Order: structure tokens, then C-alpha cells, then sequence
């Protein structure tokens, strides 16, 4: 799960 | 000559991060998604909210229009991608087969195939009459940031945080190119050209690369701003002078003049990562959208 709701708005680790 | 991009319209609704926005091939409309599971339909010209379109079920991730701006595919967290009529809101058909979160999607020229790539490392191409998925590609071994047609639909360039641009035979399925220089930064966007013959790819490093497709060579580097975390996507922006466009992490939009490689214009406004940017397809327009912290899409016009 993203917590922000989607793959794009996470950043890369 | 330089471009005076200036502030036109601030678009608000969205509940969570903007992820992606696009204008539509007729230029009358915007389509934005977001995190917050919808996308938003918006007046090109005058910024004004026409609808919003609702079904999946998490967050989505990119959105893209069909040629004849009748219809929109979405990419989702919730593995599916969702082909909308754009008139009725409806979903058409919901796009089944990857096993990770759909991350890029784009319709062909033509409009009858969509490409998509996702998380699970592959790329897939979908029948859009029938909804029936044609090839599922062993693209790349990491999540696939963007994929994108060519002019005439005969190729697929894919990007992924393996390092790697690939370009695809889209009716035999076959690779036919990989480019690669020399280091391995992560792939974060690509793009063709709208002739066909460059890729423009971003990576991890800060750095954006216009690629000669034919030759498989590097021919520009475009430097100075923020890119170490996120997807961004860039633009060939044609309708006036020739620029290239791209969102970054310090909140703004940067502008490059093509030939010089020389950043012409930083567009304040936003405050948040700008994940977003999209040129309109016949008027000096560009649209911009930012992450959680913003929640905003921008309109921007310029006299060139």
C-alpha cells in the first residue's frame, strides 16, 4: 500500500 | 528569443497528490489524475472544471487520451487500467492482467492498442475494441517508469529503474534496441520525439538526454534542476519556439531551449514537487500539476 495513494507520488527509496 | 510563460489559472479539487496531466488531442480539454483515486476534466482555455470521473478503486498513477479525444485510459494502484468514455464518465472496460500496481499508459496513434507498463516489470499492449491483452513483454527487471508510441505506433520506447530504454517491435513483440550510457542511474521518464527520431529520457541524476534513436547516441544533456526520487515527466513543447519542459523536485517548472541547452524560464507557483507537465497540442499552453503537499494544477500561456 502507498500512503499517499499512488506509486507516482512516492518517492523512490 | 526566450518564452514569457505566465500564471493563467490555478485548477483545484483533487483531494490528494495530482499525479499526471495530459491535454487532449482536440485541445478543447485537460484530464488530471491523482491519488485520490479520480480524474478531473477541465476547460483547456479557461481552466473551468467540467467532471469528474470515478471507479477505480486505489489511487491512479497516469492517465492518456485517444487520439480522437473520445477516450481516456487510466493506470492504476489497483492493477487494473480503466478505458473511460469521455462524454458519459462510463467505464468501457477495465483492463485486467498485471499483478503490481499500473504505473504508465498511452494509446497508439492509431488508437486502437494501448501500451502499459507497471511495477511488475512488464509491458503490456491491449486490444482496445475487445480489451483483450495482445503481448505481455519481459520488458525490464525493475518497475517500468513510462511508456510511449512513436508517429506512425510501429515502435514502443519503455523506460525502468534498471537503468534501461528499450524500444519495441510493437507488432512482433521483439526488442529491438537497448540504450544505455555507460552508467546505470535509474530511468525515470522517456519519450519519442514528435517526428520520431529522439528520445528524450530523464534519470535519477538530475539530468534530462535528447537520444538519436537511429544512431543510439546521446546528442543533448539538459541540467539544473531537481530529479533524484520521482517520476517526472517531460515535453517536446513545439507550438512556438522549440523548448523542452519539465517538472522538478525544488517545486518549479524548468524550461530548456532544444538547440542551446540553455534553461530559459523557471515557472514559480507551486509548493510541492511538480510530477506534471503537458504542452497543449496547437496553442502556446502549458499545464502543470504538484504532489500531496499542493494538490494544485496550474495553467500557463506565453506569446511564443
Amino acid at each position: 500500500i502507498n500512503p499517499t495513494g499512488c506509486a507516482r507520488s512516492e518517492p523512490k527509496i | 528569443v526566450k518564452p514569457n510563460y505566465a500564471l493563467k489559472f490555478t485548477l483545484a479539487g483533487h483531494t490528494k497528490a495530482v499525479s499526471s496531466v495530459k491535454f487532449s488531442p482536440n485541445g478543447e480539454w485537460l484530464a488530471s489524475s491523482s491519488a485520490d483515486k479520480l480524474i478531473k476534466i477541465w476547460g483547456a482555455y479557461d481552466g473551468k472544471f467540467e467532471k469528474t470521473i470515478s471507479g477505480h478503486k486505489l489511487g491512479i498513477s497516469d492517465v492518456a487520451w485517444s487520439s480522437d479525444s473520445n477516450l481516456l485510459v487510466s493506470a492504476s494502484d489497483d492493477k487494473t487500467l480503466k478505458i473511460w468514455d469521455v462524454s458519459s464518465g462510463k467505464c468501457l472496460k477495465t483492463l485486467k492482467g498485471h499483478s503490481n500496481y499500473v504505473f504508465c499508459c498511452n494509446f497508439n496513434p492509431q488508437s486502437n492498442l494501448i501500451v502499459s507498463g507497471s511495477f511488475d516489470e512488464s509491458v503490456r499492449i491491449w486490444d482496445v475494441k475487445t480489451g483483450k491483452c495482445l503481448k505481455t513483454l519481459p520488458a525490464h527487471s525493475d518497475p517500468v517508469s513510462a511508456v510511449h508510441f512513436n508517429r506512425d505506433g510501429s515502435l514502443i520506447v519503455s523506460s525502468s529503474y534498471d537503468g534501461l530504454c528499450r524500444i519495441w517491435d510493437t507488432a512482433s513483440g521483439q526488442c529491438l534496441k537497448t540504450l544505455i550510457d555507460d552508467d546505470n542511474p535509474p530511468v525515470s521518464f522517456v519519450k519519442f520525439s514528435p517526428n520520431g527520431k529522439y528520445i528524450l529520457a530523464a534519470t535519477l541524476d538530475n539530468t534530462l538526454k535528447l537520444w538519436d534513436y537511429s544512431k543510439g547516441k546521446c546528442l543533448k544533456t539538459y541540467t539544473g534542476h531537481k530529479n533524484e526520487k520521482y517520476c517526472i515527466f517531460a515535453n517536446f513543447s513545439v507550438t512556438g519556439g522549440k523548448w523542452i519542459v519539465s517538472g522538478s523536485e525544488d517545486n518549479l517548472v524548468y524550461i530548456w531551449n532544444l538547440q542551446t541547452k540553455e534553461i530559459v524560464q523557471k515557472l514559480q507557483g507551486h509548493t510541492d514537487v511538480v510530477i506534471s507537465t503537458a504542452c497543449h497540442p496547437t496553442e502556446n499552453i502549458i499545464a502543470s500539476a504538484a504532489l500531496e503537499n499542493d494538490k494544485t494544477i496550474k495553467l500557463w500561456k506565453s506569446d511564443c
